[PDB]
Order: structure tokens, then C-alpha cells, then sequence
């Protein structure tokens, strides 16, 4: 109530001075009135206690913020401490929200709460501060400071954008989807370690375009559109190429059905769905193994390879097992199972000869490591009432003589019962993520090298190291996580011409290109 | 039989080998050394002088594209800025 009272006091004072006194009469009067009232109340009335600035902002009082902004705008150094206290409250709320101590937090809920806080502060800004530049700059700096505290922030946002892109069940229409995507990219604008935001988003691209189809269709093009902008076309071309090559995949798969009606030598091609991707966009999962193939899939792969070598010469294909799925038609009804190009080999070995074992699926299969264990437990361990794979020596640990059996378990009347236990989420593990992020850092450092050297030899060379400032400015958001890789790189590179910088003679360099 | 496969959905990866018979920068071969390894020096020993593979899927001697990346930097057989997607044949 003090602010309304001092506003009424200022109003009655200026009215008395303009009506009862002379014509100008106001400059020193209002100056001294401000210097006495506001310059004294500014320090203590907004921070002490009992509904000051922090409390009146926490409960969400719009009129209070508006009147405080319209009052403190007349006195200098008012907006300064105003934004200072606002940023202090923002830091407190962030440290209360970005708290890492404690496991069991939902990443999507965390990103949703962060976005809600951002939208609330933006609404308060637009409603009270009249879109002031200082408040925007301070909140931008605060979001830049408090967000890069955790390294899982880009990973948490990638999971959120994947949950929002996999299906538009919430917000069927396009307007709210557009708004939430704009808010998401705005939140990403003040984020760091965006190199793995892109690597984890490419991991999600692979998860949403290899384990399923028709994810969002037009909304994936909405994604490429909102991506082209953001930080500029430098990491967006990557996504462009990925989507162009998935289009290549679908077109080449139709081409395959078409001319398999041409390379048909067997009948293992009842229903085939082959996808053609490029290794320049999709990384190798673990090792690209070379396990065996069931006979009808053998004939299908042979037909596909013959077609791809006859009508698509100039490139050879490689076989793998760590990707895809299948529909195993079992048979009282005919319930069709599902094997992620994973349970196909084990179930085929069970067909060829039942009573198999670990010393049977690990010896005569050329099967990979613990990924095999996760693919195998999908049918036996942690199974509800759909356990189609049972065993005689039932034990948590896997010995070597555990014989296997198949249980009818007539419960799923649907003829499309699937066993999904693997790849529950997409959090991965600390080591592999770290090493691949270091690989992205080394790639960005090679980028630095190329850029700086080429530009300088045509566009202003340096004396010792002065344009290095420009090349790091070009890759600003993509510079942090790499340590001294850049230094070791430019060092190993000093060898031929078109680059000097030699610590012994770092003077004026050549001016070619 | 008891279990019969109806559908399959393998994903097949690929890698094209551009006219593997010469190099468009120095005009010698896809391998078998380069101009900076036949005329420049003779030893040609301990020379990882290998083939470089771009994202545009063109191929040259590592050396010949490295010497071309000095002045120019945009792959002479199209316009693409050109990456580095492989080393060796
Ligand atoms: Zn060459
Ligand atoms: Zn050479
Ligand atoms: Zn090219």
C-alpha cells in the first residue's frame, strides 16, 4: 500500500504546484521529491520482508509489478536494482528447479515446468514491464547462467521434443503445436552443449524412423522448417540431409518391391520391408555384427542384394542384425508374434531344433555381447502373462545348460502380440555418450582449423593469434565442452605451406587463399 | 512348421565407389600413389598416402584434396562444400 500512497502524494504535489504556484515550478520540486522518497525506499522496500518485490512476484501480482515499474522508471538506478532482485529470484527458483541431488525425476515434467516458468515470466514482462529491454537482457543472462549448470539439460529437452513429435495426441490442432514448438526452440536458444542436443536428437530421429513409421508426417517437415532458422543453417543442413535420405529409403523400398518382381528366384519374399539408409547420417550401433539369417529371410536378402547389385550398381550392401523388427506368425489360434530382427534368430533356431540352450545360442549363432542378453530376456525375463518363451532350469542368472520351452499362454487374443522390453527409454549410459560427445568436439575442432586457416590466408591473416578470436566467435555456441583439442590440432597441422603461426616465427603470414 | 516368418523389415545400409579407376584432381589412379608421390618424391615409402571419401561420395587421393583445400574448398565435381566421410578405399 505504500506505492499507491506515494503515487497519490506525487499526484497531489504536482497538482498543487501546477495550480497554486507558478508556471514551471516543477523541475527541482519533483527532483527533490524523488530523491527523498524513491532513492531512500528503493533499497529496503523491495528486499527486506513482508511482500516486497520477491513475494509480490512469487504469488503473481500483475498490478503490483505494473505500478512498481511505472513508479521506479522516473528515478535513475531504479530499474538496475529492480532487475538485480528479479535475477536473484530467478537464480533461486532455478537452483530450486535444476537441483540434481535426487534420482527419480521425470525429464519431460522438468522441461515442462521450466517452460511454464519461462512463459509465466514472459507474461509478467509483457503485462507489467511494457517490454523493457533491460528486463529482457537480464532474464536472458539469467537463463544462460542457470541452465548450463547441468549437462543433461540438452538430453532432457531432446527427450521432451521426441515425446512431443512422436504423436500429437495432446493438442490435435496445429496452432498450439506451433506455439509449443516455438517456446521449445526459444528455450533451446539459451542452452549450451547443443552439439549433443543434436546428437541425441539424431539418436531420436533414428529411434522414431527405424522402430516405427508415420510418426507425425507433416509435423516432421514442420520440425525441419523450425530447424532451418534457430542458430542459422549449419547444423540444420544435417537434419535436412537425414530427412532427404529417409525419403531416399522409402523410394528405394518401393523400387525394390517393383524389381524383386524381377530378381525373384525364391519365395522367401512373401512380405518384405527393406530400408536403405546412408552411413553418413546414421552411426553404427555397436559393431554391425555378422550373425546368421533364417532361410526365408536368407532368400529375401539374397533377392534384395541381387536387385541392388543389378539395377543399382556402384555400391555394395552390408548385413547386420542390430536394427529392425519382424512379425513371427505362430500357431487354438494363429497368434502372430514379433521379433525385433532380434528374436528372429533364436526362434528360428528353436524351429530348426527345440531343446536349445545358451551353449546353443551363443555357439552356433555368432551372436554379439550383452545386447544379446537384453534381446533374449525380452521373451523370458520380466514378462507378464504373455511369456511365449519359458525354460526348465528357471534362474535369474544365465548358466549354460538352461533348456528352453515355448508356453502357449492363451491370453492375448489379438493376432499381433509383441514382446517389447528392450530399449525402454533413450537415456543410454555415461561412458559411450561422453566419448561420442568428445568425438563431436574433435570434429568441431577440425572445423575451427579449416575455417581459420582458409579465411585468414585470403581474409586478413594474424600476427601471433588474433583472428582465432573470430573463428571462436563463428563457433560460439559450439565451443564450450572441448578442452585444448584445438591447440593440439593447430600444432600437429603446422607442417606444409598455407599456414605459419610457428611459435619461433609467428609474424605476417602469406596472403594467398 | 510351428513358427513361420511372414513380414521382415531389415534396413540395408550402402556405400558407392565412384569410378574407382582414377583421381579427378591429379589424374593418376584411385590409389597407386599420386603426383605428389611419383614426381615430388620417389621413395613413396611409409606413405599412408591413401584415398579420401567425401559426403558427396566422390573420391580422390587424400593428398590431392588436401592440396586442393589450400586455395579452394568446395569439391571440384559439383559445388557442395565437401566433408570427410572416410579414409582408404
Ligand atoms: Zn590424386
Ligand atoms: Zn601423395
Ligand atoms: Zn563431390
Amino acid at each position: 500500500v505504500y506505492i499507491k500512497k506515494v503515487e497519490a502524494r506525487i499526484n497531489e504535489e504536482i497538482e498543487r504546484v501546477m495550480h497554486c504556484l507558478d508556471k514551471s515550478t516543477e523541475e527541482p520540486i519533483v527532483k527533490v521529491v524523488e530523491r527523498e522518497l524513491i532513492s531512500k525506499h528503493m533499497k529496503t522496500i523491495v528486499e527486506m520482508e513482508n511482500s516486497g518485490l520477491v513475494h509480490m512476484l512469487k504469488n503473481g501480482k500483475t498490478e503490483d509489478l505494473g505500478c512498481m515499474y511505472k513508479l521506479f522508471s522516473r528515478v535513475p538506478n531504479g530499474l538496475k536494482t529492480m532487475c538485480e532482485c528479479m535475477s536473484s529470484y530467478l537464480r533461486e527458483q532455478g537452483k530450486a528447479l535444476v537441483s540434481e541431488e535426487g534420482e527419480g525425476k521425470n525429464p519431460v515434467d522438468y522441461i515442462q515446468g521450466l517452460l511454464d516458468l519461462k512463459s509465466r515470466f514472459d507474461r509478467f514482462l509483457l503485462e507489467s514491464f511494457n517490454n523493457d529491454r533491460l528486463f529482457k537482457q537480464t532474464i536472458a543472462g539469467d537463463f544462460e547462467y542457470f541452465l548450463n549448470l547441468n549437462s543433461r539439460s540438452p538430453e532432457y529437452l531432446s527427450l521432451f521434443i521426441d515425446d512431443k513429435l512422436k504423436k500429437g495426441v495432446k493438442g490435435l490442432t496445429e496452432q498450439e503445436v506451433e506455439t509449443i514448438l516455438d517456446k521449445a526452440m526459444v528455450l533451446f536458444r539459451f542452452m549450451q552443449e547443443k552439439d549433443v542436443f543434436e546428437r541425441y536428437y539424431k539418436q531420436h530421429l533414428a529411434r522414431r524412423l527405424l522402430t516405427n513409421k508415420s510418426v507425425s508426417d507433416d509435423s516432421e517437415k514442420n520440425m525441419i522448417s523450425k530447424l532451418k532458422t534457430e542458430c542459422g543453417c549449419q547444423f540444420t543442413s544435417k537434419l535436412e540431409g537425414m530427412f532427404r535420405d529417409m525419403s531416399i529409403s522409402n523410394t528405394t523400398m518401393d523400387e525394390f518391391r517393383q524389381h524383386l518382381q524381377a530378381t525373384g528366384v525364391s519365395l522367401g519374399g512373401v512380405d518384405l520391408t527393406v530400408r536403405v539408409l546412408t552411413t553418413g547420417y546414421w552411426p553404427t550401433q555397436s559393431a554391425t555384427p555378422k550373425c546368421n539369417i533364417p532361410p526365408a529371410p536368407r532368400h529375401a536378402f539374397e533377392i534384395f542384394r541381387r536387385f541392388y547389385l543389378a539395377k543399382h550398381s556402384g555400391r555394395q550392401l552390408t548385413l547386420q542384425h542390430h536394427m529392425g523388427s519382424a512379425d513371427l506368425n505362430a500357431t487354438t489360434r494363429k497368434h502372430i508374434l514379433q521379433v525385433s530382427t532380434f528374436q528372429m534368430t533364436i526362434l528360428m533356431l528353436f524351429n530348426n531344433r527345440e531343446k536349445y540352450t545358451f551353449e546353443e545360442i551363443q555357439q552356433e549363432t555368432d551372436i554379439p555381447e550383452r545386447e544379446l542378453v537384453r534381446a533374449l530376456q525380452s521373451l523370458a525375463c520380466g514378462k507378464p502373462t504373455q511369456r511365449v518363451l519359458t525354460k526348465e532350469p528357471k534362474s535369474k542368472e544365465i548358466e549354460n545348460g538352461h533348456i528352453f520351452t515355448v508356453n502357449d499362454q492363451f491370453t492375448s487374443k489379438l493376432h499381433r502380440v509383441k514382446i517389447q522390453t528392450v530399449a525402454a527409454k533413450q537415456g543410454e549410459s555415461d561412458p559411450e555418450r561422453k566419448e561420442t560427445r568428445q568425438k563431436v568436439d574433435d570434429d568441431r575442432k577440425h572445423e575451427i582449423e579449416a575455417a581459420i586457416v582458409r579465411i585468414m590466408k585470403s581474409r586478413k591473416k594474424m600476427q601471433h593469434n588474433v583472428l582465432v578470436a573470430e573463428v571462436t566467435q563463428q563457433l560460439k555456441a559450439r565451443f564450450l565442452p572441448s578442452p585444448v583439442v584445438i591447440k593440439k590440432r593447430i600444432e600437429g597441422l603446422i607442417e606444409r605451406e598455407y599456414l605459419a603461426r610457428t611459435p619461433e616465427d609467428r609474424k605476417v603470414y602469406t596472403y594467398v587463399a | 512348421k510351428r513358427f513361420e516368418v511372414k513380414k521382415w523389415n531389415a534396413v540395408a545400409l550402402w556405400a558407392w565407389d565412384i569410378v574407382v579407376d582414377n583421381c579427378a584432381i591429379c589424374r593418376n589412379h584411385i590409389m597407386d600413389l599420386c603426383i605428389e608421390c611419383q614426381a615430388n618424391q620417389a621413395s613413396a615409402t611409409s606413405e599412408e598416402c591413401t584415398v579420401a571419401w567425401g559426403v558427396c561420395n566422390h573420391a580422390f587421393h587424400f593428398h590431392c584434396i588436401s592440396r586442393w583445400l589450400k586455395t579452394r574448398q568446395v569439391c571440384p565435381l559439383d559445388n557442395r562444400e565437401w566433408e570427410f566421410q572416410k579414409y582408404g578405399h
